[PDB]
């Protein structure tokens, strides 16, 4: 009888199938490219800001800017709707997925259950500092 | 940077078209267990083929048809209209990219290339969603990932094509 | 009965969804009128209301007393309705344990999304050709 | 017996609602004061900022001073706890006399408050007009 | 064991709360550093931006640089997981043996923190005044 | 665009009034099972009528009255005060629209039309909510959807009327 | 508007002080069933008194003392430090309001009135929360609501006092 | 404020280094029940020691090794690479701070101090998370809190160092 396995560092992904994650990423790119296109059609929604706007919308944050055109607002509106459905579905039972032991009532979450989210965070801060040094040395030359 | 942008566009357009055409043609979308007429198989949009046994390399046509919503899903999946439409639009995008070198007078050609590539990628997303949804242990093979890389490249090329058109309309206005 | 393509709508009765849409229009029209009789014309009123409802926020916020009354009751309405949707959604997603959602369960939301992007591109071509001539 | 028009209040005791209202006023007045010490946070905007924070909306102003940000920060914390607690089981309170859709009858009261508010807004707008027309 | 005055903290272990605070400082310092390299992200606005993101409220300002947006993006992701986990798990604690309303005693601790914070804000405002008066 | 705006206003006002008056008069709000003296019936605000059986086309007046909140709901539903108020306000809106052609000096007439139409729509929403709430398998018929389309048209006409007034006060001030 | 603002301030300050002093003194905070030494009683901060029976009008001192957190709550409730502190601060606020008429040279007096009233209201909120929390069928009486109205008036007066000071520093600087 | 900033930097750098070195060296991270050969023990990164019984004051080298992810966690915890890396970076930060007093021409030295201190704090957070995660009734001791205070001080010193550099590049450009 093996000891019951603790859930993985990336257990926060577990509420959604891998294919939903992949499609969310393609949807994110599609939305961002279409927003840029419609906006150059008629600060501003270049591709980098389109990517930033979409990411903030999805993460339920918001950012500097909001589309002003009709076609930009259609894109924004459907992405907001998509986000509400997907995030609501993802967040429903999230803490249950983070604390589920499987064989290969109400407790507080423990640091071990969310450690992976912390490693991604500190990894990201490291990456940001690295990118900042590059973008510096490039512009220093 | 006009040269590099057009190089990225042209190579990219070819890459995306090639990847997507291979993907639609080849039969390594799904590795599931099944029967080529159960054994480990590799399937695609059109055919199922065995990897183990006496029949290893025998390959049988899929029966797409063994509720209106269910019927529509089966029909759309059977035709593979969305993967084929993605290939078509990539074809026309690349055509426009070529035409942008010759008849330079009309700037809108490279823009139309852009719109074709962006649309090709949207067609591709729909295709993937229909494919996965219709299949409801398995794993995806390299044909599947070629479709996915085609989507990424098409969207990058769409963005660069649109940039080309922008600096054209920003150079010639001033 | 198997859950439909648009099963994400299931936590609220059809009549709530219909009335949400009428409420959305009413709020947007009244916000426009109390503000006009960076500004709250009809299109921005529609955009403000939509963002509030979808929990996104907006460029702009009403400054008048009557604008803020309208905004404030719409915020209240939104908080109750969205909270009810997600509370009740959680219940529907766990009714026969920790099972991952499948792409088939949410495919309908993807169809609406890509539909919307198509419509946006179409509207953009029109709005272009109209302004070109 | 079907749950009342104001069943949306049911997840919290009456005394929490009363204290939320006093807390709302307290926070708004203190923000005004600290801000007339370091658009701007007059009393009306302080009231609007606090209301938006509580409703998880946000608005056309954020405090810039240290004391303003302390007030804002504790109100944001308060809001996160109280709204999280309120929203946990909300749909259960709306339908209490298996997993069913909410019906329009369960939320009708939220609609009556909404249309009432729109009526009130139009009335206030006519007044504010006729007053300024004189 | 009866639920404490600060029972609203109970869905997360003490060590998560502590690490959230260290993460908050780390994120804020790194965001400041990357930005003073690339209305601006000095340390106090970095702290304010991070706090608003975490509390799901927003902010005056948003990073514009690539490195600023990497930091912002990972903090948004962290926030979405941690807050969602808190409210998911909070819901579980609030319904563990019917629909009973919360009582003021169950949330009194959040009110004490709030009024404490308002007191502190007023004190800081008097200091920041008297310092700038002399 | 003064002509087109006033055309939209006038046609729209007539459309909204007509739709709402038909809806209040006719009996195809709800298709439920029941009895006209159980059988498939079609009901409205006032009457219930059978669709199948020997009594097909017999229609009985509804007994609205077969807790203060429940009593109020029954009373407000029974009177149909909110659908009738919506018809009345649409009537006065259209009256103001007509009067706007004569008394051009007084611009407030077209604005008052606007406010009548906006208010008519709010009355309509309340009516729908009272109707549906009081009814607590069924389906809504065309009378119901006429009320709903009246709401949409009234809100569009309200917005156009308000635009007309704004154009007037922005032309003559300058 | 200087006169009206100072009238509102002065009347308001008196109202708030009076309401709060009555509330702290009187014994209609809570209507619960109990014993004056079970029967329907009316209690306050200090005393419990019977409304029914042979002992109707007998009134006994509360035993506040029949975990550090529990002890602190009992102590703070027993003392009624927060309601009394609210009365004290309202007293000093009103004192400053009076002093603002005489020694006009120093503007900060009316500001200090403002801060006293704002603080009085914060003390009042804490008091209410301690009272309700320590009590854990019942209903609140008029003494309770006097405390609540005192909070509202104090906060209104604080806001007006601060406005007076702003008008003063905006008149005399220019 | 150049003097005060450099004082805060230098004292702070020493404080942070000292606290972190003590923490890595000492054995009061965790107060759990266990065995030094069960009894109440105090452990650290390296050793576990008993505080009640006949063996009070005996310390044994921890067996860090009594799934790839679990193995990695055990390895990273066993080495204490992240606490040691934090000490190293604090050492180099302080070194740069010293070097900033001599080579005033080269301003990047104090900036590099800043980046070392910021990075030291990130290494520290990772260490804490690895420590707590690997340990999965208990309590943390003073060695633990020294590591935590080191993180806070390092981040404050990083911010001050970066401010010094900014003041330098904003004084000499103008
Ligand atoms: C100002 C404006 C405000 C409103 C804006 C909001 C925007 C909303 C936008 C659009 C609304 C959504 C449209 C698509 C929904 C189809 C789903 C469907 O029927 O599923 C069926 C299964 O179907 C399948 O299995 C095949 C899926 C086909 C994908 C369709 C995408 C079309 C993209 C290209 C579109 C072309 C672009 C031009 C289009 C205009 C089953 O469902 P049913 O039970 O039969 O029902
Ligand atoms: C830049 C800064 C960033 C941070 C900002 C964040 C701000 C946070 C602010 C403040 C932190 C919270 C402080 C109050 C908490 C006390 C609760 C308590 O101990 O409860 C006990 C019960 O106690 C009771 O039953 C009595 C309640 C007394 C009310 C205290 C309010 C004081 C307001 C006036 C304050 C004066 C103003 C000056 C104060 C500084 C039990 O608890 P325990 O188990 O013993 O533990
Ligand atoms: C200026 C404002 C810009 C406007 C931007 C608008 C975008 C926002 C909303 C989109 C929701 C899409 C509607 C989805 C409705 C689907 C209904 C459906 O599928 O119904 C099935 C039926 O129940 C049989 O089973
Ligand atoms: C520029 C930035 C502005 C900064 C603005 C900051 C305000 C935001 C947060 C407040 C949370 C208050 C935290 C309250 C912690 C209480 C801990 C507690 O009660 O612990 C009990 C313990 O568990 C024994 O039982
Ligand atoms: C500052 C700008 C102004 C903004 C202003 C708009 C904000 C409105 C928000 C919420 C309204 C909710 C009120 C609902 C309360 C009604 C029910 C109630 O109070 O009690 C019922 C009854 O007493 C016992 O049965
Ligand atoms: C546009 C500006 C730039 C902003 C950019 C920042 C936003 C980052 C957000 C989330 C990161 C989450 C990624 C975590 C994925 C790691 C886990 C995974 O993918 O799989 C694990 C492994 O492959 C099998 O064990
Ligand atoms: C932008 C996203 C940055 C993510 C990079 C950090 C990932 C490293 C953390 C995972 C380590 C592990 O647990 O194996
Ligand atoms: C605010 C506007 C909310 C729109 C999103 C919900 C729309 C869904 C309507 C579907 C239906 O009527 O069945
Ligand atoms: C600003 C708040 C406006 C609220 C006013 C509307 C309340 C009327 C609705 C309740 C009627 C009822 O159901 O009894
Ligand atoms: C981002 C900053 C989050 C602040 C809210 C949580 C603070 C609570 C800490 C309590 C504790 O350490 O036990
Ligand atoms: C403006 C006024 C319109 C908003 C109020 C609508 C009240 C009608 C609803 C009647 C039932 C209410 C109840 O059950 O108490
Ligand atoms: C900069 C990079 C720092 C962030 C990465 C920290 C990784 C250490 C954690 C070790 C255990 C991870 C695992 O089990 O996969």
């Amino acid at each position: 009888k093996p000891q019951k396995s603790k859930p993985g560092v990336f257990s926060f992904l577990d509420p959604l199938a891998y294919e939903i994650w992949m499609c969310i990423v393609f949807a994110y790119i599609g939305v961002s490219v279409v927003l840029f296109l419609v906006s150059r059609f008629s600060n501003e929604f270049g591709i980098f800001n389109s990517l930033w706007f979409s990411l903030g919308a999805f993460m339920q944050q918001g950012c500097d800017i909001s589309p002003r055109s009709l076609s930009g607002r259609i894109v924004g509106g459907v992405w907001w709707f998509f986000t509400l459905i997907i995030i609501s579905s993802y967040t429903a039972n999230l803490a249950a997925f983070l604390t589920v032991e499987r064989m290969v009532k109400t407790s507080a979450l423990s640091l071990s259950n969310v450690a992976g989210v912390f490693y991604i965070l500190i990894g990201g801060l490291g990456l940001a500092m690295l990118v900042a040094l590059i973008e510096f040395c490039y512009k220093s030359r | 940077d006009r040269g590099i942008q057009m190089l990225i566009t042209t190579v990219g357009a070819f890459a995306a078209f090639s990847l997507m055409t291979i993907a639609v043609g080849t039969d390594y979308w799904l590795y599931s267990r099944g029967v080529c007429r159960e054994v480990m198989t590799h399937s695609g949009l059109w055919r199922t083929c065995c990897l183990e046994g006496a029949f290893r390399g025998v390959c049988k046509k899929i029966d797409h048809f063994p509720d209106t919503a269910e019927y529509l899903l089966r029909a759309v999946r059977a035709s593979s209209v969305f993967p084929i439409l993605s290939v078509t639009l990539l074809f026309f995008g690349g055509l426009c990219v070529a035409a942008s070198e010759f008849h330079r007078s009309r700037h809108s050609v490279i823009l139309s290339a852009g719109i074709f590539f962006v649309s090709a990628g949207l067609s591709n997303i729909i295709g993937i969603i229909v494919y996965i949804s219709a299949n409801a242990s398995y794993s995806y093979g390299w044909s599947f990932y070629f479709g996915a890389f085609s989507f990424i490249i098409a969207e990058i090329v769409g963005v660069v094509a649109v940039h080309i058109y922008i600096e054209k309309h920003q150079q010639l206005r001033a």
